[PDB]
This record gives C-alpha cells, sequence and structure tokens, in this order.
C-alpha cells in the first residue's frame, strides 16, 4: 500500500512540477521578448534625445 | 526555482526509497543465507551421524 | 552552471547504480532462496533415511 502510494504521488507530482517549470519558462520568454522590445525603443529614445540636444544647440547658437 | 527545490527533494526521497527497497532485499537475503548455512550444517551433521 | 551540468551526469550514475544494486540484490536473493529450498528438500530426505 505504501509503495504504490509513493509511486503514484511521485509520478503525478513530477508531471505537476514539469508543468510549473514550463509556466515559469514561458513567463521568462515573454519577459525576454519585452526586454528586446525595450532595447529597441530605448535606442529610439536615445536617438530622440540626441536630436533634441541638437535642436537645443541650435537654439543656443541663435541667441 | 521553488519547483526545482521541491522536485529535487522528491527525487531525494525516491532515492532513499530505492535504497530502502535494496536494504529490504538484502535483509531478506541475509535471512535466507543464515537459513541455508544452518541447513547445510545440519545436513553434514546428519550425513555423518547416519554413517555412524 | 558548469558544476551542475557535469555533476548531473554523476547524479544519473548514482540513480543507475542504485537501480542495478537493487536488481543484483533481488537476483542474489532468488538464488539464495532456491539453494535453501533444495537444501531443505535434501535435509528432509536424509531425515527420512535416518529415521528408517
Amino acid at each position: 500500500d505504501i509503495h504504490r502510494k509513493r509511486m503514484e504521488k511521485d509520478l503525478n507530482e513530477l508531471q505537476a512540477l514539469i508543468e510549473a517549470h514550463f509556466e515559469n519558462r514561458k513567463k521568462e520568454e515573454e519577459e525576454l521578448v519585452s526586454l528586446k522590445d525595450r532595447i529597441e525603443r530605448r535606442r529610439a529614445e536615445r536617438a530622440e534625445q540626441q536630436r533634441i540636444r541638437n535642436e537645443r544647440e541650435k537654439e543656443r547658437q541663435n541667441r | 526555482m521553488d519547483a526545482i527545490k521541491k522536485k529535487m527533494q522528491m527525487l531525494k526521497l525516491d532515492k532513499e526509497n530505492a535504497l530502502d527497497r535494496a536494504e529490504q532485499a538484502e535483509a531478506d537475503k541475509k535471512a535466507a543465507e543464515d537459513r541455508s548455512k544452518q541447513l547445510e550444517d545440519e545436513l553434514v551433521s546428519l550425513q555423518k551421524k547416519l554413517k555412524g
């Protein structure tokens, strides 16, 4: 009785554990995608900032 | 993370269970071996007592 | 990371060793039981002989 229980629990718990890790892995994948998207948009934001700095330099030269 | 911790712990438990089954088999084997030695000793004792 | 990667092979070997040890223990138990049964049969035969 005890041994059969031990195997039943070990199998079903192993399946639950694998599902839990897959859920964590997919969440990490979504965070990775968002991380790359943020890398590209930070690049765009830095481009906008340097353009704004150039505009400010022109304004400073104009006066 | 937490799942890794618990899964490894359950594995640890499976390994202890496997060693437990091995130890039970070895204990039963030791009992059978003691019975075999006692039976062989009685057998030789019987064979020479029969010869006498 | 490298530690867990190479030591995982060691964990696999430990599991395989425990399984093989249990298998060998069961096999030796079966052999010991068989030899004990045959010795018991011979002992009862010789006991009948001695009684006669």
